[PDB]
């Protein structure tokens, strides 16, 4: 599984720092090393270094023997699965969170939508006026984009996806890698 | 009992100064001028200390390697830190500043090549690794990275999955 050890060595420098990517590296090599000799190796602090250990144990990257001597080993289901829940939060972002209906009151500077236009008007005045402090509303962008910024990162996203192309191909080799 | 703790220390320092020659006890003594030690304490010193400690390689008459387990070589150890696959597994900042020279000017020029530095221990000790990928996009690094998580519970990942299919 080398190309699986390096697409974990892909996931370890673009998620968390270097300690934690230095931790899992170790583990890899399937290790099955006493927590004590896992700390004489590292070299970390006792209690900060479990304090890591905790953290990658929760999110499900390792796997424990209980030999009561602990033993510590990354779990076996070869990333995909983190990939697979990365990609659900790349796919959540990729779609559009911004409404194209949108006036606001520049006062109370609260948001309103097309939907309640048809009760915000004023036949006095021949346009908007808000509910609680009648003023003329106009447009929005409140906790939005305005110009490029979503759109960068989705182009971002795209930029992305073809340095991730080998990586998926990676995943094709792996998932024809599942007969051996 | 002293008199071999003050030469220990003056064995690490002579050989942070850079005198890695090998010598004898009777050196020692001439040197630091405590010859009058006693021919007793001397030979014990000798003969029992200086033999069960291992710091010190003993070779036909003569003590080498010095102050402890080291290769020395000018603390210019760039293979060693390299240390293919292995990667020296790490250094320790206290080592490379006992070895010979300061640590700074070497950790700057090692900052600049493929080291890292994590304060270890006691955020006062620094430990050095080494690293090799980039990190991947330019977000704000850490807000997008705590959003994008597998949800540590139990069934998320079995709704992901139900989502796909
Ligand atoms: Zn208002």
């Amino acid at each position: 599984p080398a190309a699986l050890k390096r697409l974990a060595k892909y996931v370890i420098r673009g998620f968390y720092g270097i300690e934690h990517a230095l931790a899992l590296d170790i583990l890899i090599r399937n290790s099955c090393v006493k927590e004590e000799d896992m700390l004489e190796l590292l070299k970390f602090d006792r209690k900060q270094l479990r304090s890591v250990l905790n953290n990658l144990k929760g999110d499900k990257f390792i796997k424990c023997r209980m030999r009561y001597f602990i033993n510590y080993r990354t779990l076996v289901n070869v990333v995909k699965y983190k990939l697979d829940h990365m990609r659900r939060r790349i796919e959540t972002d990729e779609r559009d969170s911004t409404n194209r209906a949108s006036f606001k009151c520049p006062v109370c500077s609260s948001t309103f939508t097309d939907l309640e236009a048809n009760q915000l008007f004023d036949p006095m005045t021949g346009t908007f006026r808000c509910t609680f402090c009648h003023t003329e509303v106009e447009e929005d962008e409140s906790a939005m984009p305005k110009k490029d910024a979503r759109t960068l990162l989705a182009r971002f996203n795209e930029q992305i996806e073809p340095i991730y192309a080998l990586l998926r191909e990676t995943e094709d080799v792996n998932l024809a890698y599942e007969i051996l | 009992f002293g008199v071999l703790a003050k030469i220990v220390n003056y064995m690490k320092t002579r050989h942070q100064r850079g005198d890695t020659h090998p010598l004898t006890l009777d050196e020692i003594l001439d040197e630091t001028q405590h010859l009058d030690i006693g021919l007793k304490q001397k030979q014990w010193l000798m003969t029992e200390a200086l033999v069960n400690n291992p710091k010190i390689e003993v070779i036909d008459g003569k003590y080498a390697f010095k102050p402890k387990y080291n290769v020395r070589d000018k603390k210019a150890l760039l293979r060693l830190l390299d240390q293919h696959d292995q990667r020296g597994l790490g250094g320790i900042l206290l080592e490379d500043i006992e070895e010979a020279l300061p640590n700074s000017q070497k950790a700057v020029k090692a900052l600049g090549d493929q080291i890292l530095f994590v304060n270890r221990p006691d955020k006062k000790k620094i430990l050095f690794f080494n690293d090799k990928s980039c990190q991947f996009s330019v977000d704000e690094e850490f807000q997008k990275l705590w959003r994008s998580v597998t949800v540590d519970s139990m069934d998320e990942e079995k709704i992901e999955e139900y989502l796909k299919r």
